[PDB]
């Protein structure tokens, strides 16, 4: 079985699916096979109406530009109010026309993209002012928001590749793997708290990946390959960041795009959830915190921000695992005062929860069952279609007939439901490897005597060793019965066998130490019928 | 409520801060009950605010007080926004003085981004819950079983009801044999079975400071090889190229090619 995927969860995409159809060895001659098939509705669950506001043409239509490159923390979070609104159908709660919006944002995005390629140095590196020293920094931003955009508005890859190749060149250092050039200050309100006290090779390493990352679809060349696998491996290898969340939870949202199923990424995730903070008895709400250090600000602070951008990594780690039942709690964290300010216009934790409401949004319309599904043979032609909505989730079974390989398929559509195909069969006990100890039994008057004869078969590599201990059981019809006291005598008779007997569900069962396969071993009891039926079923 | 009540307090403060009375005669502080202005007064003032003076005490005339803060200067090319105070209530003149407390503060710029939707409760001891204990569990279904060797559960829930489906499969190196989901039965059982991981891929082994090693690949298929290898003009320990074998190569890793580069 599968879940169907018309649209990418997983790491995978799953549209299609076959499955084969095979004969064993061990069959019943005569037998007919039988396949069952059937698809559950997998529904997202609870959706928490999780959004920007109107007001999000504020935070498109930003706060005064000017030098120090306040111009740059003017640009920047452009480049994902326009993807959550795309992602949203959101520019219909604004009220004007949506094309009107949509054609204004296009052409704003592309004045964003001049405007913050005015700041590129020759170098393709990137500063705080455009005679300023480089920063490797600024140019992993300038990488994660290229690398966002040409999802929407192309710019030419060389553009991007020589100022990825400046970096990547430059500064992707070994035993540690990405390097800073000491820019003048963190600005203000831009870039965010380093690693603190010393060490800041992990905020480095993962906000540099995360940057590369993001880029690397639009410039996918062997030396940029070759690069993320190493600055991905020494970042993990170094990652155990326990001294602050917001460096387990930067260096975890970095993983996290990465290799998904990657033991030390899924050991990062399983620490990032013992350092979780929760209220309720189930999740009600969950968020993270790692210095302690605390105020109860009305203002938000750098306190805040090491909140927010923790948790919105965390919560960026979570929506590249697709699990909205993980990510629910901390959606309802977000939108509502915790500790307030959504980025409190630091950009840096802005950037970032606008993308986590971005994730979420696309997640939730990835989840929602609205899929058709197909059922068809190999070689033979169409066993059946299903329609799959909020109504109709259960796909009930369809018999599987024809003996041939069967294709189950999908168009584009949303959901995850799964398929399910059942096989029944009747296998032989002398035609298959299942039995090591070969069966024979005669009935005779001299009330009546019974007489099994057995005997062991080694593997073709071995000797006549005999076989390990054995369970057996002699069934009888019911009301006949077995003379126990002559049955005794393989219990108290000096050429020992069996350790114990036991009658049980009508059943004789005694347990043997060994048999030999030099011989068939055979064993003689006596019976009296209290004749208890009409029709008898045949004794095992 | 701590958080709605420190936010009051600025608004009340906006509202209310006695700057906005007119200058206090005599060098008394301002006060505003809310509705009108009183003059706390100087030892040797009097009057209701201040009007009259002791006679020694018509000497002083240093006189340094504030009025109001003129509202935002909004953002100073660092996106923080920013006000100040103009010590002009009436001004050190016959003496001088200098008003107390810094004449200007800085903000940050911080606006609201979503929609507001009323208020979530919150209490200080709570949040520091990374663990608790099980629940009652009265809707009995099933907690998550603990999956198999090398393995991943890919839907996770506290509690999965009777009839509810789990997914698991092998991580990275590795592939299941058999069916991959698993499902809660009536009694709370989840009758796990019919699955096991076989490995196709392995990774690049834990190594010294000094790579002894070529890192060609993330991921090594099964009858794919690995080099150790010196960075210069030595050898040391460990076999020059391996191969992997259902299990891994079984390298050197308790030491590598070490050698006198």
């Amino acid at each position: 079985g599968v879940t169907l995927d018309p649209r990418g969860i997983y790491g995978t995409i799953s549209r299609r699916k076959e499955f084969p159809y095979r004969i064993p060895l061990d069959l019943v001659p005569k037998t007919e096979i039988k396949r069952i098939l059937s698809v559950k509705g997998l529904l997202v669950g609870e959706i928490l109406s999780a959004v920007l506001s109107q007001e999000g043409i504020n935070i498109l239509t930003h706060l005064p530009k000017g030098s120090a490159e306040a111009e740059l923390m003017s640009v920047v979070p452009v480049f994902y109010v326009f993807h959550y609104l795309e992602t949203g159908n959101h520019w219909n709660i604004f009220h004007s026309d949506p094309l009107i919006e949509k054609q204004k944002l296009k052409k704003k995005l592309k004045e964003g993209m001049l405007s913050i390629m005015s700041y590129r140095n020759a170098d393709y590196s990137y500063s705080v002012w455009k005679g300023g020293s480089a920063s490797t920094w600024l140019t992993a931003f300038a990488l994660r928001v290229l690398g966002q955009v040409n999802k929407y508005v192309e710019q030419n890859q060389n553009s991007i590749c020589n100022s990825l190749l400046w970096l990547v060149e430059n500064y992707q250092l070994d035993n540690g793997s990405f390097k800073e050039n000491s820019q003048y200050q963190p600005i203000k309100l831009q870039g965010t708290l380093p690693v603190e006290a010393r060490e800041n090779s992990l905020y480095l390493t993962a906000f540099t990946v995360i940057g590369i990352r993001k880029a690397f679809d639009i410039c996918p060349l062997v030396k940029i390959d070759t690069a993320l696998i190493k600055a991905d491996n020494f970042l993990l290898e170094n990652t155990l960041p326990a001294q602050s969340t917001f460096t387990l939870a930067i260096s975890a949202y970095a993983l996290s795009l990465g290799d998904k199923t990657h033991p030390q990424f899924r050991s990062i995730v399983s620490a990032l959830k013992r350092e979780a903070l929760v209220k309720g008895n189930p999740p009600i709400y969950r968020f993270w915190k790692d210095n302690l250090q605390h105020k109860d600000s009305s203002v938000p602070n750098t306190g805040t921000a090491r909140m927010v951008e923790t948790t919105a990594y965390a919560l960026l780690t979570s929506l590249n695992l697709k699990d909205i039942n993980y990510v629910n709690p901390v959606i309802k964290w977000l939108s509502e005062e915790q500790r307030y300010g959504g980025g409190f216009y630091s950009t840096q934790d802005t950037i970032n929860a606008i993308e986590g409401l971005t994730e979420y949004s696309l997640l939730v319309k990835q989840l929602r069952l609205s899929m058709d599904i197909d059922v068809s043979y190999k070689h033979k032609g169409a066993l059946h279609n299903y329609k799959m909505t909020d109504k109709n989730f259960l796909g009930r079974p369809v018999e599987v007939l024809l003996n041939d390989d069967l294709i189950v398929s999908t168009g584009f559509g949303s959901g995850l439901a799964t398929v399910h195909v059942t096989t029944v069969v009747h296998k032989t006990s002398t035609s298959e490897e299942v039995c090591s100890f070969y069966l024979k039994i005669d009935t005779q008057d001299i009330y009546k005597r019974i007489v099994a004869c057995a005997s062991y078969k080694p593997s073709r590599e071995e000797s006549s060793s005999g076989s390990s201990h054995a369970v057996m059981d002699i069934s009888l019809p019911t009301g006949i019965s077995a003379n126990e006291e002559d049955l005794k005598a393989l219990v108290e008779g000096v050429d020992q066998l069996f350790t114990d007997y036991q009658i049980k569900d009508g059943h004789v069962i005694l347990q043997l130490n060994s048999i030999p396969s030099s011989d068939f071993l055979c064993v003689r009891f006596r019976i009296f019928e209290l004749f208890e039926v009409g029709f008898l079923s045949p004794a095992t | 409520k701590r958080n709605n009540l420190r936010k009051a307090l600025q608004e009340y403060a906006a509202k209310f801060d006695p700057c906005q009375c007119a200058p206090c005669p005599n060098n008394g502080r301002p006060t505003l009950s809310g509705t009108e202005c009183l003059c706390v007064c100087q030892s040797g003032t009097y009057g209701e605010n201040c009007e009259k003076q002791s006679p020694d005490y018509k000497s002083n005339a240093v006189d340094g007080q504030w009025g109001c803060w003129s509202s935002w200067s909004t953002c100073d090319a660092t996106y923080k926004r920013s006000r100040t105070r103009e010590c002009n209530n009436p001004a050190p003149q016959r003496g001088g003085k200098r008003c107390e407390g810094e004449k200007r503060q800085e903000e940050d710029c911080t606006f609201s981004i979503m929609e507001n939707n009323g208020q979530p409760c919150i209490n200080d001891d709570e949040e520091m819950k990374e663990v608790d204990l099980p629940e009652i569990e009265a809707d009995s279904g099933c907690p998550q079983p603990v999956p198999p060797e090398n393995g991943f559960i890919r839907n996770e829930k506290q509690l999965y009801l009777v009839g509810e489906d789990v997914e698991i499969s092998c991580l990275t190196g590795f592939e299941t044999v058999g069916y991959q989901y698993f499902r809660c039965l009536p009694d709370g059982t989840w009758r796990q079975g019919d699955v096991e991981c076989q490995r196709t891929e392995c990774i690049k082994p834990v190594v010294q400071e000094v790579l002894t090693i070529t890192p060609f690949q993330r991921l090594y298929r099964i009858g794919e090889s690995i080099e150790l290898t010196c960075p210069k003009g030595f050898v040391v320990a460990g076999p020059s190229r391996y191969t992997c074998q259902g299990n891994s190569w079984t390298p050197p890793i308790s030491n590598s090619l070490t050698c006198e580069k």
